């Protein structure tokens, strides 16, 4: 199937608490691989995952080096960014980005991203043709200016069109173990009473990999979607995740309900119905 | 901006009574990424309680698992309380072990 | 793998 790569970066300043905290982290697909966190003894990239600890040490401290260097530029561009909006220096405030590809079955580029926000808004983001900015405001305006004067997009493009695709073919190989299998959810319907005349119908997807899951709840066929409580996917610790989705029921309609299961660790999607 | 975190409050394997099992909180949704979380066994502050690296989502809002071993029994009680700036006092979610 | 870029700055 697709598969992707992402490094996720968020830098949150702490006035009068020492310089801002950088946290980032690597996925392939639903899987943590590596992180580094400005606030360990010892700071260093570390491995997350069994597949990528037999790197070598070039590889560690290169990817040490790259996180720091993000730690302190983002450090300085929060100042620019105080500046950019007029901001006091009094207040906490946050940058974070994300980059990464996407590959499909054939290991080519399907698309790839780089993005970025300041205090939780969009700021600026590097276009699907790979060689465009979106900036999101007349700050922004500045950073796009400066970055089309630095051609950051195609030396962007250059990443994720090769070392981004091939490094992720990489991980794919040595880890497809995992990441190569699909855990199918495993799946049950409970039933919950309330009153008299209702009852909640619960249906369980538990212990299933990747994240990617559809549960519906159907009252005769017909899709309940106004009605059905439906929690975030939810991970149980285990590189697997949970799901439920409920409906409440009036006691004695539950055979006009079935919940429906789609995973791509099961080949026909699933019926479920509620057994006493 | 400010958004106000869901919280989640649940095992990592059915639970059964005796049975060494995990207890996750998954706060999610939320911003800043400050945030408050403790794992709470009958009212009191559970000890060892180990988290996730902070990460986020395509709509930029953090998430993060705070987990503990334990082992549930039939008279113990056990919650999450989360804090954060959105909160004007700390939320608790009791840990039901049917959702 | 991470990208490598020099001084890129906002």
């Amino acid at each position: 199937g697709s598969h992707s790569m992402r490094y996720f970066h968020t830098s949150v300043s702490r006035p009068g608490r020492g310089e801002p905290r950088f946290i980032t982290v690597g996925y392939v697909d639903d899987t943590l691989f590596v992180r580094f966190d400005s606030d360990a003894a010892s700071p260093r990239e570390e491995p997350r995952a069994p597949w990528i600890e037999q790197e070598g040490p070039e590889y560690w401290d290169r990817e040490t080096q790259i996180c720091k260097a993000k730690a302190q530029t983002d450090r300085e561009d929060l100042r620019t960014l105080l500046r950019y909006y007029n901001q006091s220096e009094a207040g906490s405030h946050t940058l974070q980005n994300m980059y990464g590809c996407d590959v499909g079955p054939d290991g080519r580029l399907l698309r790839g991203y780089h993005q970025d926000a300041y205090d939780g808004k969009d700021y600026i983001a590097l276009n699907e043709d790979l060689s465009s900015w979106t900036a999101a405001d007349t700050a922004a305006q500045i950073t796009q200016r400066k970055w089309e004067a630095a051609r950051v997009a195609e030396q962007l493009r250059a990443y994720l069109e090769g070392e981004c695709v091939e490094w992720l073919r990489r991980y794919l190989e040595n880890g497809k173990e995992t990441l190569q299998r699909a855990d199918p959810p495993k799946t049950h319907v409970t039933h919950h009473p309330i009153s008299d005349h209702e009852a909640t119908l619960r249906c369980w997807a538990l212990g299933f990999y990747p994240a990617e899951i559809t549960l519906t709840w159907q009252r005769d066929g017909e899709d309940q979607t106004q009605d059905t409580e439906l929690v975030e996917t939810r991970p149980a610790g285990d590189r697997t995740f949970q799901k439920w989705a409920a409906v409440v029921v009036p006691s004695g309609e539950e055979q006009r309900y079935t919940c429906h299961v789609q995973h791509e660790g099961l080949p026909k999607p699933l019926t479920l119905r509620w057994e006493p | 901006i400010q958004r106000t975190p869901k919280i989640q409050v649940y095992s990592r394997h059915p639970a059964e009574n005796g049975k060494s099992n995990f207890l996750n909180c998954y706060v999610s949704g939320f911003h800043p990424s400050d945030i408050e979380v403790d794992l709470l066994k009958n009212g009191e502050r559970i000890e060892k309680v180990e988290h996730s690296d902070l990460s986020f989502s395509k709509d930029w809002s953090f998430y993060l698992l705070y987990y503990t071993e334990f082992t549930p029994t039939e008279k113990d009680e056990y919650a999450c309380r989360v804090n954060h700036v959105t909160l004007s006092q700390p939320k608790i979610v009791k840990w039901d072990r049917d959702m | 793998k991470r990208w490598i870029i020099m001084g890129l700055n906002k």
